[PDB]
């Protein structure tokens, strides 16, 4: 359970890096 | 239903055991917070 | 004092002697991560609050 | 119409949109099939 | 004159340049992803259909006078939109008409014409497939006129621009419904406009008509579309159902579709405010006050928006309904502080045992207790001014007798103790059992929680929450 | 000067609240009223404090006098510039803002000590400007403005230890540090009591010590306080002089159950007396009485009231009241008996325990990453 | 595949290895190390080696011909 | 009949009518503010107040709603009683009541006592029933964690 509980926040932090570096991105092309 | 059957004849939110466990001792420990690192 | 493993009854006038256990220790370290891991994503809260 | 052409304009709607789902979900498995890849060719 | 005359050149350009681009670019995004993006499920003029929630609200009630948002009705209603060379016509005509706001004069559409100007998006060759475009662009007759909080004869031109909006979803329904999932974000229109058609029908009569629209609205949901549609709805389904007081609420029970599974964090989190009275007036209190809890601590982050007022006004009502004893202002609000105040003389008199200074301050502050909408206390708390007394005894006293626990209640007698020991157990407040050889009540200790299985009952939830959101994160993830 | 200053306003800080306590209290306010040229504080006691004295004529002079003592050197200053250095001498607003302190007022002092933060961009002289902010924060006891240039100083004035404005660093565990978030701001940072010597502006030690041991026995019960309180040789000499700290003190841990009630009633009737006269035991006595419960039912897993009616007090029906209140609102963990006459404590387990906290804070996470999950992603 | 492509790389050490010292690192994998026979180069470096190792100006191998970070 | 919570959301619709006047419904609820704490055979101590006709026919209910889980308590915990403590306190010093408890119940009074019988139970447990089900959980725990998700 503590190893589950650490594993959701580390994907979580794949969204939020990707989702700066997405729009980001996006809204400097265009 | 059923009597419960017999024969015989302020504002102190948990704050209160906080308040009533408050009563003597501190209110020079409301501004005396901050004299004690030259001597102590 | 720490000096003896042991408890008293009033009612029984009798001393009752027990073991100590080594266990916990993993229930102990379990919740301070917990309070890491509550930093981490108050990290992350701000992080998404400044940019989306 | 509602007879005739609704039994197949309401069928062909969720048909539309499972191939509008799994159009994203491909796309999310092209690009990491990608990323290994051109990790073993380096 | 001389000072009021220099004061009119800066209020409209303010106006007449970020309030005229935020939709001009909601405007057109959108569009180029209904015509692009097929999975438009999640926009994101989504965050701005939400932005659009908080910009309208505070951003331009009236027309603003002086020339500044007047014109943008007339510019943005027409719309006909043929093709590239026909819209790039209209794209010059969102910079033509701001010579006409700033030069000349603008087109002054007070509440009424705005209902004629809903012949321009039929005028030369418009537009019926974007039914965003128009839905949005149905909302923005209500826009100025609704949010200006006029409420006054113009309402049922609130009504017949709702009509027509209404007809909206006949033209969602019938005309050329190929798989763009418009209704939910009409379903957020449907909820704008039926938030204030709800205060609307607070300044009139029943809703009947309403209820066999909203009942047919439900209705097409669950088979065509569902997200949130179904939700909000079901929101303003159970609101006035308990706002008028008939049975009503067996039927909230039975209606089973409780369950689209979310709802963004905000309606998920009052609709299980809006059951949580439901079920707490039929005596069920342990189960009310758990969601009570969970309502309350699941979307409250703003500064005591009103309803959140409501919830910690009602929590620990029912935890009163208990005769657990936590009270009030720990968490205290400048919208709370007169709001706390006869609700602060309430829980006190709980755990003293005078009654008559109860009886005191419901005679006193009853019309503000009425006011809340919580009239059925006094017939149920007077149960629980002894019930908290006995619980805190049985809470104290591990094996209490009947012949001592009277005499401390100033209860005068050994009979009058057990007057409360044979529905408590009953009711579910302590474990204790009576013999009749001593009369003693005496419970015992919970020691097989981590001796036997129940740590891992409670973590196979958690364990399978916790998978789920490295679910919900790798498949939202490489959308570049 | 300033340093004899304390005094005046904890003598205002006693007199008026206490109405009945007002006849020892007029008798040195006279002192406090129209000597030392104290001028403010009781004018704006016209219709608080009583009838009066003619304190108007006699008074008023003596503001004007001695303002027109240093009114006229300090709004000129031109006097060392006629040798024409920085066109500007320092001799004129950084030695009379202190009588702009004392007795001038906030006012005085607030666009005086400013004007000289400004000045001269020493520490050493931010040093004495703040300590003076933060000795008026005392004065006109405007206790919320002054909590914020604590920590000022705190941020950039702060630099170390090794003697320094650790003089005042006594403006750091007895003004701002621990007031009312008081469980633990007195445990971890009264660990050094390393001085002794009264110095001309160190006025209170030995009855600053009564202080910091009535609250020294309230940070930890015994993983060895002891030492730091018995064993400890300077808290050692003023407990050989001062008995009702030392009896109190060796009431506590020798176990002395018993005399409690008179240790406790003299530090009670010390606090008859007091000026703190606000708001009061924010720590103390019937958490004192379960600091004694504590390491009474420690030890005694069955023990019986009929053994407390000696020692540890009288009122057999006093303690069982007494246990009522502490049990059922959530302290004091034990189970009391009633017609066995029984006082039985029951423990959490090694897990039990440890499995209700892990349930609390498996929640609040739960409910954090509910959240973060919908504002990301719709 | 790609852990057996980790192993097939492992044949350029083979153990006719020289010894040199880490010194610096530009960029992503490509840096400096001093070579024990007198003179300093330029090199480049595996991706298997573990970038925790760095910077105690650590002992490393290197190449006879090559003369890159094995 | 045990329509308490039929009783409470009748109430929402008439505020003042069933408090301020309408004894016919202020008796029903200072009935149910009797019937919250102690009072329901104090109850029959104010049986004696009908203000319409005679009301029997629902008053016998309740003396039949009360009398069974009367009933249906001393079958519990509540373990043995003389006959005197169902006399006084039940209520009625003996009709043919102690024909009722005897034949709608047993509890026959022989030697000067009513009797209880045996209502505890053995509480066996196994715990690796579970064991073939919690193996269920665990390979599932592993499936979708190795999972190309």
């Amino acid at each position: 359970y503590l190893a589950s509980l650490i594993r959701s926040v580390v994907a979580l932090h794949n969204l939020i890096n990707n989702k700066i570096a997405n729009r980001d991105a996006e809204k400097k092309e265009g | 239903m059923s009597e419960k059957k017999q024969p015989v004849d302020e504002d102190n939110w948990d704050d209160d055991n906080v308040e009533d466990d408050f009563s003597n001792q501190l209110r020079a420990e409301l501004e005396k917070h901050g004299y004690k690192m030259e001597t102590s | 004092d720490k000096k003896f493993h042991g408890i008293l009854d009033q009612g029984e006038g009798v001393l009752i002697i027990f073991d100590e256990p080594p266990v916990d220790k993993t229930y102990e370290a379990a919740l301070e991560t917990i309070q890491n891991m509550s930093k981490v994503v108050d990290s992350l809260y701000n992080k998404a609050k400044k940019l989306t | 119409g509602s007879g005739l052409r609704q039994y197949y304009l309401s069928k062909i709607e969720e048909l539309q949109l499972i191939v509008n789902d799994k159009s994203q979900n491909l796309r999310r498995l092209q690009a990491q099939r990608n990323e290994l890849n051109a990790k073993v060719r380096l | 004159p001389p000072g009021g005359g220099e004061q009119e050149p800066p209020p409209p350009p303010a106006p007449q340049d970020v309030e005229m681009k935020e939709e001009a670019a909601t405007g057109g995004g959108s569009t180029g992803e209904a015509d692009g993006k097929t999975a438009a499920a999640a926009a994101e003029h989504s965050q701005r259909e939400l932005d659009t929630v908080t910009l309208e609200d505070i951003k331009e009630h009236v027309k603003q006078l002086e020339k500044a948002v007047s014109g943008k009705e007339p510019r943005f209603v027409l719309r006909a939109l043929r093709m590239l060379p026909s819209t790039s016509r209209r794209l010059n005509h969102y910079v033509l008409y701001k010579a006409v706001q700033g030069f000349f004069t603008s087109n002054n559409a007070t509440r009424d014409f705005l209902l004629p100007f809903l012949e321009e998006p039929m005028d030369t060759e418009a537009d019926l497939q974007f039914r965003p475009r128009t839905g949005k662009a149905a909302s923005t007759p209500l826009l100025p006129e609704v949010e200006a909080y006029l409420q006054l004869l113009v309402v049922i031109f609130m009504m017949n621009s709702k009509r027509y909006k209404e007809a909206q979803k006949i033209s969602d329904d019938l005309m050329q419904k190929i798989s763009t999932q418009n209704r939910r974000a009409l379903d957020l229109v449907a909820a704008k406009c039926y938030y204030y058609h709800a205060r609307v029908y607070e300044f009139l009569d029943k809703l009947d008509v309403v209820r066999s629209f909203l009942h047919a609205r439900l209705r097409t949901a669950t088979l065509r579309h569902d997200a949130d549609g179904q939700a909000t709805l079901l929101n303003l389904l159970l609101r006035n159902y308990l706002h008028y007081s008939l049975y009503d609420q067996a039927e909230k029970l039975v209606s089973k579709s409780v369950f689209p599974e979310q709802a963004n964090n905000n309606e998920w989190a009052r609709y299980l405010y809006y059951t949580g009275r439901i079920k707490a007036i039929q005596l069920e209190y342990s189960e009310a006050r758990r969601t009570m809890t969970n309502a309350l601590r699941k979307a409250p982050q703003h500064t005591a928006v009103g309803f959140k007022q409501t919830v910690h006004k009602l929590l620990i009502v029912v935890e009163l309904l208990l005769g657990e004893i936590p009270d009030r202002l720990q968490f205290r609000q400048p919208s709370l502080k007169r709001s706390l105040m006869p609700y602060f003389l309430l829980t006190q008199a709980v755990r003293t045992g005078n009654l008559a200074k109860f009886n005191q301050v419901l005679d006193q502050f009853g019309e503000k207790f009425q006011a809340d909408g919580t009239y059925t206390l006094i017939i149920r708390l007077r149960h629980n001014v002894i019930k908290t007394g006995v619980r805190m005894i049985s809470l104290s006293y591990s094996r209490i007798s009947l012949a001592d626990i009277a005499q401390k209640l100033q209860l005068d007698s050994p009979e009058d103790a057990e007057f409360i020991v044979a529905k408590a157990i009953r009711d579910g407040v302590i474990e204790a059992s009576i013999n009749h050889e001593k009369g003693y009540v005496q419970s015992k200790e919970m020691i097989d929680i981590y001796s036997t299985r129940e740590p891992q009952l409670a973590f196979h939830q958690r364990i399978s929450f916790c998978l789920d959101i490295h679910n919900m994160s790798v498949k939202a993830m490489r959308f570049p | 000067p300033k340093n004899p200053d304390l005094r005046i306003a904890q003598l205002r800080f006693l007199l008026s609240l206490p109405e009945h306590r007002g006849d020892a209290a007029v008798r040195d306010e006279l002192m406090a009223a129209v000597r030392d040229n104290n001028m403010a504080p009781y004018y704006e006691a016209l219709c608080k404090s009583l009838d009066w004295q003619i304190d108007v004529d006699l008074l008023n002079k003596m503001k004007k006098a001695n303002e027109d003592e240093l009114k006229r050197l300090d709004e000129e200053l031109e006097d060392a510039e006629k040798n024409l250095g920085e066109s500007e001498i320092r001799d004129a607003m950084m030695a009379k803002a202190e009588y702009l302190c004392r007795i001038g007022d906030k006012e005085g002092a607030l666009t005086a000590f400013r004007k000289t933060y400004d000045k001269t961009v020493a520490l050493g002289h931010r040093l004495d400007i703040v300590f003076y902010l933060l000795r008026i924060g005392l004065f006109y006891m405007d206790n919320d403005l002054i909590t914020r240039n604590t920590e000022k100083a705190k941020s950039l004035i702060e630099e170390g230890g090794d003697w320094d404005r650790r003089n005042r660093l006594k403006v750091y565990q007895g003004l701002y540090c621990v007031a009312i978030r008081d469980f633990k701001q007195a445990a971890e940072l009264f660990l050094d009591t390393v001085s002794t010597f009264t110095s001309y502006e160190l006025m209170d030690y030995k009855t600053f010590v009564t202080y910091t041991v009535y609250v020294s026995m309230i940070a930890l019960e015994r993983p060895d306080l002891r030492e730091k309180v018995i064993k400890g040789a300077e808290i050692l000499e003023v407990l050989h002089s001062l008995p009702a700290v030392r009896q109190y003190l060796f009431s506590l841990y020798e176990c002395r159950y018993s005399v409690f009630f008179q240790s406790l009633a003299v530090v009670e009737q010390e606090m008859k007396k007091d000026w703190l006269f606000a708001p009061h035991y924010r720590y103390y006595v019937r958490e004192m009485r379960i600091h004694a419960y504590s390491q009474l039912l420690e030890s005694y897993r069955s023990l019986t009231l009929g053994y407390m009616a000696e020692a540890f007090g009288v009122g057999v029906e006093f303690i069982d009241q007494e246990l009522s209140r502490f049990i059922a609102a959530g302290r004091l963990h034990c189970k009391i008996d009633k017609v066995n006459e029984i006082v039985e404590t029951n423990r959490p387990d090694s897990k039990n325990w440890q499995y209700q906290e892990t349930i609390k804070k498996g929640d609040l996470l739960l409910n954090r990453v509910q959240k973060l999950s919908r504002v990301i992603n719709m | 595949e790609f852990l057996h492509a980790q192993e097939e790389v492992k044949r350029i050490q083979s153990i006719p290895l020289v010894i040199g010292q880490f010194l610096e690192a530009v960029d992503q994998n490509t840096a400096i190390v001093g070579s024990t026979t007198g003179s300093n180069y330029y090199v480049r470096i595996l991706s298997t080696i573990d970038r925790e190792l760095l910077k105690p100006n650590a002992s490393v191998a290197l190449h006879k011909h090559s003369n890159a970070l094995v | 009949q045990n329509r308490v919570a039929e009783f409470h959301t009748e109430l929402e619709r008439l505020p003042a009518k069933d408090i301020q006047t309408n004894v016919y419904i202020k008796h029903p609820v200072s009935l149910e503010q009797y019937l919250m704490e102690g009072s329901y055979n104090k109850v029959f101590l104010a049986k004696g107040n009908i203000p319409a006709e005679s009301y029997t026919f629902f008053i016998d209910i309740l003396l039949d709603t009360i009398r069974d889980e009367i009933a249906g308590c001393i079958e519990k915990a509540y373990e043995k009683i003389l006959f005197t403590e169902a006399t006084r306190i039940l209520f009625f010093n003996t009709p043919k009541k102690m024909t009722d408890y005897a034949k709608k119940r047993g509890w026959v009074l022989g030697p000067n006592n009513y009797y209880s019988f045996a209502s505890q139970q053995q509480k066996p447990e196994d715990t690796t029933i579970p064991s073939t089900e919690l193996a269920k959980q665990v390979i599932e725990y592993a499936r979708q964690l190795e999972m190309i998700v």
